[PDB]
């Protein structure tokens, strides 16, 4: 699978002849191949079917979720815990089982997190599998001189294949004879209109010539013949799909932030461990014990619940998107939208609707605009004049297209119409603002019609007049505005008729150039009432001689048409630009249309100008003007092929409104890479297969759901099941909101760290009884704390998020030193002091004053000393003093909850005050209530001092942590005050997360 | 990166900041932590002002007194060879440490020791738990009272010829009055004989029914010759109000002990305000695993 | 008081546990109320 030979632009043998082609592959132009030869080739190279994607067993994507960066840290933590347990078992008798419990708990946490994440990605995979609808297809091949319909998987290279309007091109054919055969190259080449396929060659580029049919393309109208040149995976879209599958995935931003976070956590953990290891060796302890101390401090500095909290947090933000019809296949792809700073979009199928629609109409020397929006939410065009009625009659009559049977349910715009695109748009507009066309057509019987000639460039027909008072005949013709203009002498103004003096002729020329400059295709409709005295009701006007006056007709008005954009496209583009997101158009369509669509959707803001526009406004050559005075630039694909890396970098560095036209899929990928080379996040939004190499390499791909291709849908990361573009704005908003929330939750789960470690450090340095047990640390990190941290995600914005500039990736991180200085440095310290306060209080009320506690651990732990004198002289047995120590663990845990109240309140907002934002988050309130109920339940329920070792507390102890909590609240309140009054001051660059 | 973030020479920065910055941060943390320490100290001083020096506010975790002994057993087992002298040294050393506090030289003069009834007697109340009267007075407890286990005659105390001793002691509790069982028809078998009301009885036995036969003659030594604690040594007024206070002791000689076999001996005290616990094996009773292997 | 000062060594932990449980239950209920207050 040579990638370089697949990265190159497609080549071909189009520039040849029919004899050279038949001589190279071997095939009879009038008899085709033989059955024996056909089967020989079929078995010689393989069926004309694309290879299936690389399957994936379910146990693989499960082992993947069990690993990563966070789960790996928890894995090493469990390993360390079991190592310390082994050492304690082989070195000391009666080894405590604390470490074995902590290790099995860590393993269970990792397994549960993996199961949840895997279940979510499986849910998305099922709803994704319910969209692949593959119905078998059979092609028409001519062998030995006979026509036969065989499965698409049996077509080989060399046989003759015939196509008919409505069928799909099986393989890559070389047209040999066509009869007005049009093809739809929107999916592969992105051409919005049907390009006619002719046996002759026209352009050096195989995608531009008309003598080559492409795989997966459909023949709109006409019939054609052709020799299969390319078959199977070797086709154009086959190489494109193989290239897409042979591309890497990448590494999103949220993952990099989590990685740097783990880097800091491990830095401070190994630092505190190696330091207290040298210190313990300096105080007399043995090596065997110091090793256990090192492992214990390292394990103690690992957040077991931050993993489950982060996963549930992200999942919560994913369900809303699923409520608005925005589905993400992965789980971290929900934040990439918020960090995006350059969105590369596609035109056909993404920015537009890929459907021809009547845009402007000319009548009564006045340009009228029609509604070209999917849901028909706009302004009417004043349907009160007679001119409009005559125009409707001309369009509704001189038209051979008719809605496909059985469409009485779909809307007027989304129904299937059999015919050309122009006639379909005209029929839809008439059926939209003029009622049932079937009755309008049956109301006037068509007598004689002259088809559309390539020379006549006009379609005319005569029908009877439905006027019950006039039995005359009506003649209606339509065609190019110039040809029709040269055949008229009157004008239907406001109903009456008038001459065709040069005044209206010049107004018609200006109208023609006005509608033409808009990138639209304009047509002209005219009619005439045949005098019943010279052509009676019985005379038959056979289409043989000049039976109708070609000239002296009555021109009624022009009718333009073009593919419009989706409803929420301009608003979404404006919203993205407001948030500082650079919108760059990338499409393989004509530049004359790409520029118009760009200006109409907001990519090229009204007022900006290109070098060609300046040269045209000044009437001077283009080589004289300076390229620095042009903000917007239109880069052609042909020119892009001959451009160096530095040139592309400068193009993106100096032009703010860039539009890449006529760019091949490979060029699209090159553009995405050129955008990433600088350092900005990229989001590519597409629908066809030409966007597959762009959606894969981009930081985040957005594929359309209804109008999107299966390849681009399978290679993208986010799917828009409703084809709504405003979802991009919603996503960029949610990506930021959940980011500030992740910061708050991380600081919350990190503040408790200190009051959980400090006790052991003072235990080894000061030799005091153990303050915080292991089952209490577990009841804190994996119990109470979970609900509040999860609730911190439901926090609303503080300021306008859709107003600030995108976060800088090289400077503004997720976990900086400003957070560590708060959680580990100021709040956690106060919480630890409060815990030690409740501790000393419990031991002072029972008889052990603070002066006699320093230096007792040796006898306080000894299991054979049944006489420990306290500060008053009483003798305490071993189990009695142990009961008191356990009650001190229970009160320490409750003190932790008490200080966590004020920590969750000061963590709710990062800058704003509580009296401003407000306590409108019901989840946070529920978290506090549950957090307290759980602590009371764990202490007062009978049989807990036996199972978990937690004794009941006396109502006077529960109030030992209250002052510390209020102090924490006041300190953070004054903190979040100087930041507001003093922007940019010390408190901001020192404590502003 | 590695080198720059450590020391650059254009902005004259070290680790990231200039000279004046590390100073601003260090000064801020010093003032902050200083205030934290002062606040914690104040909140601890008010706590010192909340407690009394003559009595523990809560005395419920020490209501049923324990029963400890003189030898220090690692797993409540006494195993020693009658030949190798370096086998029972850890025992004699402890025993000696305990009895070394009842030396007559320590108990001398009128203050603060007072001669009490040579025969068990009743309680003695030296007033309330106040500082009005000076240091209260405690009764004297002579070594010699313990006859064959005193370290005055046979320093080893018995361990020399297969006849070890075990000095039992009741855990000191402030304001605790020991109360013995009354003479009513319900009383254990053992306790009937020698019902001196003023004596708290201590009686050892065998954990299992089999071991009975293998245990010989439990000879107890105590005040007045009884196997208990005289009520006159109570109550205890606490260290502050009664320094130089001695708690009664009871010696137990396990004469006629079967050789080369682990014997489980459970000793137990009897009384009203005495209750045992299935979790704490030292509350009121105690267990010893003697094995005189020779 | 005096010899029969047995109360000086007793604490009614039973009643304390009963009250602490009643309170815990109440707090849990209130929490649920607040959580579901709005979805009905
Ligand atoms: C409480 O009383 C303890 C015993 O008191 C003795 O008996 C009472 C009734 C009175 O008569 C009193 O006057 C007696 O002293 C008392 O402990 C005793 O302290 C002395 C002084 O250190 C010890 O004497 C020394 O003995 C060692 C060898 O001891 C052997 O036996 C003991 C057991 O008894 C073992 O533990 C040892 O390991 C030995 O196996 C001698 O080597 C040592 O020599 C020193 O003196 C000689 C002159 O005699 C000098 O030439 C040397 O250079 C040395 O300076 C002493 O003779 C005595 O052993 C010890 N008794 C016990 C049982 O340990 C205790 O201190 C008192 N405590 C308080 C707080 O009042
Ligand atoms: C604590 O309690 C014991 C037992 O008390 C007895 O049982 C209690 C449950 C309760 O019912 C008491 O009312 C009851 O007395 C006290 O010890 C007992 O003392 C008596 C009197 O000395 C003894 O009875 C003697 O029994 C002898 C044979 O066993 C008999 O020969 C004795 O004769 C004496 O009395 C007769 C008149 O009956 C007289 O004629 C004789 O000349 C001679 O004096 C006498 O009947 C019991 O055996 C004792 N019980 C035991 C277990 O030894 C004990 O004194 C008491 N302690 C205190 C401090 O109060
Ligand atoms: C029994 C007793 C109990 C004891 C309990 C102890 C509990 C432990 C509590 C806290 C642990 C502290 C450990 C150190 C934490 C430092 C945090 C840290 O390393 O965070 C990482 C930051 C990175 O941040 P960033 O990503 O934003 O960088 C972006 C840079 N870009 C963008 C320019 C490229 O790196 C930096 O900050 C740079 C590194 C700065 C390192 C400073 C080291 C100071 C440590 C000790 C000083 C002691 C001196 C005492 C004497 C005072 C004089 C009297
Ligand atoms: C000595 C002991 C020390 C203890 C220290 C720890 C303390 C931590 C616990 C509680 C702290 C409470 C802090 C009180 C803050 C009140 C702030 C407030 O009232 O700001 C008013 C806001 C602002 O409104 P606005 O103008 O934006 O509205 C605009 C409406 N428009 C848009 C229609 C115009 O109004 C709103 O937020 C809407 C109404 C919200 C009402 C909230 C009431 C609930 C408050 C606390 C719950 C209790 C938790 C107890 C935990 C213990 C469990 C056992
Ligand atoms: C929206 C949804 C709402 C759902 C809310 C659900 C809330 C559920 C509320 C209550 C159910 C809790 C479980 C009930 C446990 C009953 C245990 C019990 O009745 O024990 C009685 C006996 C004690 O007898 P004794 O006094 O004679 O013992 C003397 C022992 N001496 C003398 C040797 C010291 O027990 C014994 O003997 C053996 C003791 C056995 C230990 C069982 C304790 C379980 C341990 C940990 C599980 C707790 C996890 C936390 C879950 C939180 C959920 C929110
Ligand atoms: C959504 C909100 C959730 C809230 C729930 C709170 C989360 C809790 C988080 C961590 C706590 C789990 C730690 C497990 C502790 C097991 C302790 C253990 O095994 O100790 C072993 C003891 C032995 O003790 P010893 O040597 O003194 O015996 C001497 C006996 N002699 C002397 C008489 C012979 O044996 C015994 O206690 C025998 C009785 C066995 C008791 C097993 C209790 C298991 C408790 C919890 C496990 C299920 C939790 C699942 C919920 C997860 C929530 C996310
Ligand atoms: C049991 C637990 C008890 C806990 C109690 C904690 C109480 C301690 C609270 C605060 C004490 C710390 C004061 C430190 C003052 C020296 C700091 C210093 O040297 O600062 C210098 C700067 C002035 O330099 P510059 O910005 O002009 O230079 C620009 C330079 N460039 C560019 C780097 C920004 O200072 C400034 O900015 C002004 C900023 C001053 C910092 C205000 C922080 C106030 C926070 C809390 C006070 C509220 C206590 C409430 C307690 C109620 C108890 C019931
Ligand atoms: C905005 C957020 C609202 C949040 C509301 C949350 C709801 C709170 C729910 C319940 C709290 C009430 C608890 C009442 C329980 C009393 C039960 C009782 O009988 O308990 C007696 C103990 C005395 O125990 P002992 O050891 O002496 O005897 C032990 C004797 N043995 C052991 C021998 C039996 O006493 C105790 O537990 C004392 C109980 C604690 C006293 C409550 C203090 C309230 C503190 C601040 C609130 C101030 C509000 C001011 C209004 C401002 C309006 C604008
Ligand atoms: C949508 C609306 C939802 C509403 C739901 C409402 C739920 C119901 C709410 C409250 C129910 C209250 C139940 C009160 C139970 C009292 C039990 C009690 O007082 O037992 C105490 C005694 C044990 O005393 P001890 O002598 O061994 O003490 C130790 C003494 N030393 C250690 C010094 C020797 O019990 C014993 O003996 C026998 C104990 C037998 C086992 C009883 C099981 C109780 C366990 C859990 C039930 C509590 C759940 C409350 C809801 C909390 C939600 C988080
Ligand atoms: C101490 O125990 C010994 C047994 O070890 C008792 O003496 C035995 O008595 C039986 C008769 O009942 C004789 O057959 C044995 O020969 C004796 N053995 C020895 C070593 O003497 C002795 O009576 C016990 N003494 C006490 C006071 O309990
Ligand atoms: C138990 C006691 C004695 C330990 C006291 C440790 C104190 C002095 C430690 C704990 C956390 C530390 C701070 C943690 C974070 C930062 C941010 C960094 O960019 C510079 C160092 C600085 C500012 C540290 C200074 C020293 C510090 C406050
Ligand atoms: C608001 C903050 C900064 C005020 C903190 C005040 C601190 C420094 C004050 C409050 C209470 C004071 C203590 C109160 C009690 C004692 C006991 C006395 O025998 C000597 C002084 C000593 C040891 C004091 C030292 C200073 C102290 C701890
Ligand atoms: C919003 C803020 C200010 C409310 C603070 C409420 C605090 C003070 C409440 C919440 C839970 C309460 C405790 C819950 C449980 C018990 C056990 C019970 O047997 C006596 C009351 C006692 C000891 C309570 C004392 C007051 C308490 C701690
Ligand atoms: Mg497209
Ligand atoms: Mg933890
Ligand atoms: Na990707």
């Amino acid at each position: 699978d040579l990638d370089e030979l697949k990265k190159e632009v497609s080549m071909d043998d189009h520039k040849l002849s029919l004899d050279e082609l038949h001589n190279k592959y071997g095939t009879d132009l009038t008899r085709g191949l033989t059955n024996a030869r056909a089967k020989e080739i079929l078995a010689r190279d393989g069926p004309n079917s694309l290879t299936p994607p690389p399957t994936t067993p379910e146990w693989i994507k499960f082992c993947r979720q069990l690993f990563g960066g966070f789960s790996i840290l928890l894995w090493i933590g469990a390993i360390l815990c079991f190592l310390a347990y082994g050492i304690q078992a082989a070195t000391e008798d009666e080894p405590a089982n604390d470490n074995l419990y902590l290790g099995v708990v860590l393993s269970t946490v990792v397994i549960v997190t993996g199961c949840f994440s895997y279940y979510q990605e499986a849910k998305s995979s099922r709803i994704m599998d319910s969209f692949k609808n593959m119905v078998p297809q059979q092609a028409l091949v001519i062998r030995d001189g006979e026509k036969s319909t065989i499965n698409a998987e049996f077509v080989v290279a060399g046989d003759l294949v015939e196509v008919k309007g409505g069928d799909r091109i099986p393989a890559d054919l070389r047209i040999i004879s066509a009869h007005g055969c049009k093809v739809d190259n929107s999916s592969l080449t992105g051409e919005s209109e049907p390009q006619t396929r002719s046996p002759e060659f026209s352009s050096e580029n195989p995608l531009e010539t008309r003598n080559i049919a492409f795989f997966s393309t459909n023949c709109v109208e006409g019939t054609a013949r052709g020799v299969v040149v390319y078959t199977g995976d070797r086709t154009v879209m086959g190489r494109i799909a193989t290239l897409a599958s042979g591309l890497e995935v990448g590494r999103t931003p949220i993952a990099i932030e989590i990685e740097h976070f783990i880097h800091i956590i491990t830095g401070v953990a190994v630092f505190l461990g190696v330091s207290f290891f040298i210190l313990s060796l300096i105080l007399g302890y043995s090596w065997l014990e110091a090793v256990i101390f090192l492992i214990g401090i390292i394990v103690a500095n690992v957040p077991e619940g931050l993993l489950a909290t982060v996963t549930v947090c992200l999942t919560l933000t994913a369900k809303r998107m699923a409520r608005k019809n925005c589905l993400v296949k992965n789980l971290e792809a929900v934040e990439t939208l918020g960090s995006t700073s350059t969105i590369c979009s596609d035109k056909t199928g993404t920015l537009t609707q890929n459907r021809m629609t009547v845009a402007h109409m000319w009548f009564d020397n006045q340009i009228h605009e029609a509604d070209t929006t999917e849901n028909q939410s706009g302004a009417a065009f004043d349907k009160t004049s007679a001119t409009w009625s005559a125009l409707s009659r001309i369009a509704a009559l001189c038209n051979r297209a008719v809605f496909q049977a059985g469409q009485d349910n779909v809307p007027i715009l989304k129904r299937s119409v059999a015919g050309d695109a122009s006639e379909s748009a005209l029929l839809k507009c008439i059926e939209l603002c003029c009622g049932s066309v079937q009755g309008m057509r049956d109301r006037n019987p068509k007598i004689v019609e002259i088809p559309f000639n390539s020379t006549n460039k006009y379609q005319l027909s005569i029908h009877e007049n439905e006027k019950s008072s006039e039995s005359r005949y009506l003649l209606v013709m339509k065609g190019a505005p110039e040809r029709i203009l040269d055949r008229c002498s009157t004008i239907l103004l406001n109903g009456a008729e008038e001459p065709l003096k040069e005044d209206m002729k010049e107004a018609f020329q200006n109208a023609y150039l006005e509608l033409g400059g808009l990138g639209e295709r304009v047509l002209g409709f005219c009619h005439f009432a045949l005098p019943e005295d010279k052509y009676n009701e019985g005379y038959p006007f056979d289409a043989d001689e000049p039976n109708f006056p070609t000239t002296d007709l009555c021109f009624v008005g022009l009718m333009a048409m073009i593919d419009p954009p989706r409803a929420a496209v301009p608003d979404a583009v404006g919203k993205c630009r407001s948030a500082g997101i650079k919108v760059i158009m990338v499409t393989g369509d004509h530049p004359i249309t790409a520029k118009a669509i760009a200006k109409g959707v907001g990519i090229i803001s009204e007022g900006n100008e290109t070098i060609e526009d300046i040269a045209a406004r000044l009437n001077i050559p283009i080589g004289q003007v300076n390229p620095r005075d042009a903000k917007a630039c239109v880069v052609h694909g042909s020119d892009l092929k001959d451009l160096s890396t530095e040139v592309l970098d400068d193009i993106l560095h100096y032009h703010t409104e860039i539009v890449f036209a006529r760019t091949s899929p490979q060029q699209k990928l090159i553009i995405v890479e050129g955008c990433q080379r600088q350092g900005a996040i990229v989001a590519v939004t597409g629908d066809g297969v030409n966007d597959s190499p762009a959606l894969k390499k981009a930081d985040i791909g957005v594929a359309m759901g209804i109008s999107g291709s299966d390849v681009s849908k399978q290679a993208a990361d986010m799917i828009l099941l409703d084809d709504n573009f405003a979802s991009i704005v919603t996503g960029v908003e949610e990506g930021r909101l959940i980011f500030d929330n992740l910061k708050k939750s991380i600081a919350y789960t990190l503040t408790s760290n200190i009051p959980e470690i400090t006790p052991f450090l003072v235990f080894i340095i000061g030799n005091v009884p153990l303050p915080l047990g292991t089952v209490t640390i577990l009841c804190i990190d994996l119990g109470t704390d979970m609900v509040p941290a999860i609730s911190l995600a439901y926090e609303q914005a503080e300021s306008d998020i859709m107003k600030r500039q995108p976060r800088n990736p090289k400077t503004d991180k997720l976990v900086n030193e400003r957070l560590i200085s708060m959680a580990y440095g100021q709040i956690g310290m106060i919480q630890a002091l409060g815990g030690f306060f409740s501790y000393f209080v419990i031991l002072a009320e029972n008889g052990f004053l603070p002066m006699d506690l320093i230096g007792k651990r040796v006898r306080w732990d000894d299991r054979w000393i049944s006489d420990v004198e306290d500060s008053f002289g009483q003798q305490w047995t071993y189990e009695q003093r142990k009961i008191v120590e356990f009650t001190c663990h229970t009160s320490f845990f409750i003190s932790i909850v008490v200080v966590q109240w004020a920590d969750l309140i000061i963590c709710k907002t990062r800058r704003n005050s509580i009296f401003q934002q407000g306590m409108k988050n019901k989840i946070l309130i529920f978290g506090l209530f549950e957090e307290t109920a759980l602590a009371a339940f764990l202490s007062y329920c009978p049989g807990t001092d036996v199972a978990l070792r937690m004794y009941p507390l006396k109502p006077s102890w529960w109030f030992c942590a209250f002052p510390y909590s209020l102090i924490i609240f006041l300190y953070d309140e004054m903190r979040r005050f100087i930041i507001r009054r003093s922007p940019g001051g010390w408190v901001e660059q020192e404590t502003y997360y | 990166g590695w080198k720059k973030f450590l020391w650059d020479s254009e902005k004259k920065e070290f680790l990231g900041r200039t000279g004046s910055s590390w100073f601003k941060i260090f000064l801020f943390y010093l003032i902050f932590y200083g205030c934290l320490a002062g606040i914690f100290i104040g909140t601890i001083q008010v706590l010192l002002l909340t407690l009394s020096d003559f009595e523990p506010k809560y005395q419920d975790r020490v209501a049923p007194p324990g029963l400890s002994h003189a030898p220090y057993a690692i797993k409540t087992e006494i195993s020693f060879s009658i030949s190798n002298p370096k086998s029972y040294e850890s025992f004699v050393k402890s025993m000696h440490k305990l009895m070394d506090l009842y030396n007559e030289s320590s108990q001398a003069g009128n203050s603060p020791f007072e001669d009490c009834s040579d025969t068990p007697a009743d309680y003695i109340k030296r007033g309330d738990l106040d500082d009005s009267q000076g240091q209260k007075k405690a009764c004297r407890f002579s070594r010699m009272w313990l006859k064959n286990c005193s370290g005055l005659d046979d320093t080893t105390y018995g361990y020399a010829e297969g006849k070890p001793c075990v000095v039992a002691k009741l855990n000191r509790i402030i304001g605790f009055y020991p109360k013995p069982l009354k003479n009513t028809t319900d009383l254990p078998e053992e306790l009937q004989a020698n019902y001196n009301q003023y004596v708290l009885p201590l009686r050892c036995a065998a954990k299992r029914e089999e071991d009975r036969e293998k245990i010989g003659s439990i000879e107890y030594f105590g005040l007045g010759g009884y196997a208990g604690f005289p009520l006159q040594y109570y109550p205890y007024y606490g260290k502050r109000l009664q320094k130089k206070y001695l708690q009664p002791l009871l010696a137990i000689q396990f004469t006629n002990l079967t050789q080369n076999m682990e014997l489980r001996i459970e000793c137990k005290v009897y009384g009203e305000n005495i209750d045992y616990s299935e979790k704490d094996r030292f509350r009121g009773r105690f267990e010893v695993k003697i094995e005189v292997k020779s | 008081e005096g010899p029969d000062n047995d109360e000086r060594f007793t604490y009614d932990y039973y009643r304390l546990r009963v009250v602490g449980l009643i309170v815990a239950a109440v707090l849990c209920v209130i929490g649920i109320i607040i959580l579901l207050a709005g979805k009905c």
